[PDB]
């Protein structure tokens, strides 16, 4: 599952 | 709002850099990177069919276009057409666009974007290119085609959504929410896994609407080959309306994909990638998601691997309902000297889950080591490139062997001072200072403990539990917990439209909330005239960042158009609530005379006030996931999360100067991979929007327009629902 920039 | 739906001329670009990495793996290393990113690559524009109706057509006609002539060749017949060239330029940052998004909508924020230029201009610059003197009617036949839902200004098609609202291809044009949350209920008693699958509605001559759940697979319903999804496909009735479960979703792409990792298997370093791959054949052949569940088990039961793989339908964040997955495939090198410093807070990582604000029972049964690398990515097909993840996806497999966290290090190394719009000349310069040091820290808990905590109460088919019952109680209540998940029921298939947000805020949550403490600190080699700054600019950021959230807030639609920006928007309205000054928001004035706002994070009250918030919060969320409650995590979030013009901050009238002092995120280029045979090498471009078409009209040399004569038939088959 994403954490994005 | 006209610039929202456009993208700048001036819009950063940066070159995705992994050479090294890729130069270190020895040939057999390098193939089996190699077949996985023409996989994934292949894979990948399935977005545009998961994205908008008119995307594939979009991507089709582009890519001819710019093999005909690349920028620097049709840049003449473009300017030479009458063109200025701040017009052309903007065309090919619309491309670039295109081709970064996998679609027309932004994968950030879920939003339409256009060409910036006048449409009989280049109605022009298509139809007098080189391209349309070969093919005259292919271009034709498309431009005719998507022209105008290219440039389409529209109401209802400026965002992603069901209903007469948005633009969602995950289900047919006349479908509500209603259908979703019907049809999902279906899904979940026969257990059908909502990742891999699609919704259309259907009528006849009377008003009775008939369902059409279609899966992903290479192979259509025909005479079985006797797998699970054999005996699936069939007729079925729930409650006055027809259910009809059917696969070959995008057929021929899957064949592409299957045959690039069956010659991924061979090089497999070993047994686990050569069978798990298999096993992933087998998912994206069958249409089976099991196949894919444990090739996602093999998948932690390696370890420590050289080159780094993944795909499939996977985060659910693009779906209007919530569940339904977005393809996606990455292909990465492990780095080994970053990963070390992150290896340690997996070794430390045990103790700290006992620190959350919940007890020990309220948490996953046992632990692990499950992983934690910093990854140079090679290629990352999609819609967009994640700085760190957690998966797989599937959460009973969190819980009862793994998971495993990924820090891409090279994304990093692209994104890093009057952009730093709603600080102080103060602040800012902590911010430039800690910000990339202090990344790492919220990355590694947002993804470690951030979804590694937590643990799920199921009801086995049997009255029996996943626990032991008389002996858990809830916090906030008292009493015995009368709540939870049940056979075929799933974080996404409960919370659905919230899940994801939720989700993520919570993991945020714990991001802060370790982030104060000093052991986490000392592993990044933080202390001392050290271990404030970092700290400080992190909660900094995050308030900020729940202000930002504005922006991709639909106040219309009283909607939010990401899981990430919104959870941070409600982080941020928890601070403000707790109040004591520690957080203030000003509708100060730029320089520029224009409107403006400064964030007012008192550093002192950090520990006083904030904390006690964060962790009660915390203790909130997880007690209601637990048990999986939805009305309460609803009352408790949706309020939290409502926005609206009320003082002392009035967010409704703040959105305002969020969106003028708004930012269009940068576009990262990726390299490909050529095949010489016995030897295989790496092709970089530069970083702009040029290089990026250049990157795109160079990714599929064999079947390029075959693959596009492909996205075109697939989009007219169903080209009935919108």
């Amino acid at each position: 599952v994403v954490y994005p920039w | 709002a006209d610039t929202q739906y456009i993208l700048p001329n001036d819009i950063g670009v940066s070159s995705l850099d992994c050479r090294e990495a890729f130069r270190l793996l020895s040939p057999t290393e390098r193939l089996y990177a190699y077949h996985l990113s023409r996989a994934a690559w292949y894979g990948g524009l399935a977005v545009l069919l998961q994205t908008s109706p008119e995307a594939p057509y979009i991507y089709a006609l582009l890519s001819r276009l710019f093999r005909a002539q690349d920028p620097d060749q049709l840049r003449q017949h473009a300017l030479a057409e009458g063109l200025t060239e701040e017009e052309y330029q903007a065309f090919l940052v619309y491309a670039a666009g295109v081709y970064s998004n996998m679609g027309n909508y932004k994968s950030f924020g879920d939003t339409k974007f256009v060409p910036n230029l006048p449409k009989e201009k280049l109605e022009r610059v298509i139809l007098g290119s080189e391209a349309a003197q070969q093919h005259p009617e292919e271009v034709r036949g498309l431009w005719q085609t998507c022209g105008e839902l290219m440039f389409s200004l529209e109401p209802r098609l400026r965002h992603l959504g069901l209903g007469k609202e948005g633009i969602t291809t995950y289900f047919s044009g006349n479908c509500t929410m209603e259908d979703a949350k019907l049809a999902q209920d279906f899904l979940d008693s026969q257990n059908l896994s909502a990742y891999n699958t699609r919704l259309f509605k259907e009528v006849d001559g009377e008003g009775k609407p008939y369902y059409e759940v279609r899966l992903a697979s290479v192979l259509g319903s025909e005479p079985s080959l006797d797998s699970e999804v054999t005996s699936k496909l069939k007729s079925y009735e729930f409650r006055g309306s027809p259910f009809q479960v059917t696969r070959g979703d995008y057929a021929p792409i899957l064949q592409k994909v299957v045959e690039q990792l069956e010659k991924a298997k061979a090089y497999a370093a070993n047994s686990h990638q050569g069978q798990m791959l298999a096993q992933y054949i087998e998912s994206f052949t069958q249409g089976s998601i099991e196949a894919h569940k444990r090739g996602s088990r093999f998948w932690i039961q390696d370890k420590g691997p050289i080159v780094e793989s993944y795909i499939g339908f996977i985060e659910s964040y693009r779906d209007p309902f919530g569940s339904r997955g977005e393809f996606e495939g990455f292909v990465a090198v492990v780095n080994k000297a970053m990963s070390a410093k992150f290896e340690r807070l997996v070794a430390s990582a045990e103790q700290l889950l006992k620190e959350l604000p919940w007890p020990p029972t309220f948490e996953k049964d046992k632990f692990l080591t499950p992983d934690f690398t910093s990854l140079d990515v090679l290629t990352f097909a999609g819609s967009g490139i994640p700085a760190g993840i957690n998966i797989p996806n599937y959460d009973d497999l969190r819980q009862t062997e793994g998971f495993k966290n990924v820090s891409l290090g090279n994304v990093l190394a692209v994104a890093y001072r009057e952009k730093l719009t709603f600080l102080e000349e103060d602040d800012k310069d902590l911010y430039i200072l800690w910000k990339g040091p202090s990344f790492d820290v919220q990355v590694g808990l947002h993804a470690l403990l951030g979804h590694g905590s937590g643990k799920l109460f199921v009801q086995d088919e049997k009255g029996a539990f996943n626990f032991d019952q008389e002996t858990v109680i809830n916090p906030e209540t008292g009493e015995q917990i009368q709540s939870w998940y049940r056979s075929g029921e799933t974080w996404d298939s409960k919370f659905s439209t919230i899940a994801s947000s939720y989700e993520e805020c919570r993991a945020e949550s714990v991001g802060l909330y370790l982030c104060l403490h000093p052991q986490v600190l000392e592993i990044f080699g933080f202390e001392g005239a050290d271990a404030e700054d970092v700290i400080y600019v992190n909660w900094l950021n995050m308030v900020r960042a729940g202000l930002l959230a504005l922006e991709f807030y639909t106040p219309e639609a009283f909607n939010w158009r990401q899981a990430h920006m919104q959870a941070r928007f409600v982080i941020l309205r928890v601070l403000l609530e707790a109040g004591e000054g520690l957080v203030t928001i000003t509708p100060t004035t730029g320089s520029d005379g224009r409107p403006d706002a400064r964030v007012r994070l008192d550093r002192s009250k950090i520990r006083s006030v904030g904390k006690p918030a964060l962790e009660r919060f915390l203790r909130r969320l997880q007690v209601l996931k637990s048990t999986g409650d939805v009305a309460g995590g609803r009352a408790l979030y949706e309020g939290y999360a409502t926005v609206t013009d009320a003082p002392p901050e009035c967010f409704l009238t703040l959105r305002d100067t969020v969106l003028l002092r708004k930012e269009s995120r940068k576009l990262i280029v990726q390299p490909n991979t050529r095949l010489e045979g016995s030897d295989v090498q790496l092709l970089e471009y530069e970083a702009s929007a040029a290089g990026l078409i250049r990157s795109f009209s160079e990714r599929f040399p064999e079947d390029g327009p075959e693959l596009e004569e492909i996205l075109t038939q697939l989009a007219t088959a169903d080209a009935r629902f919108w």
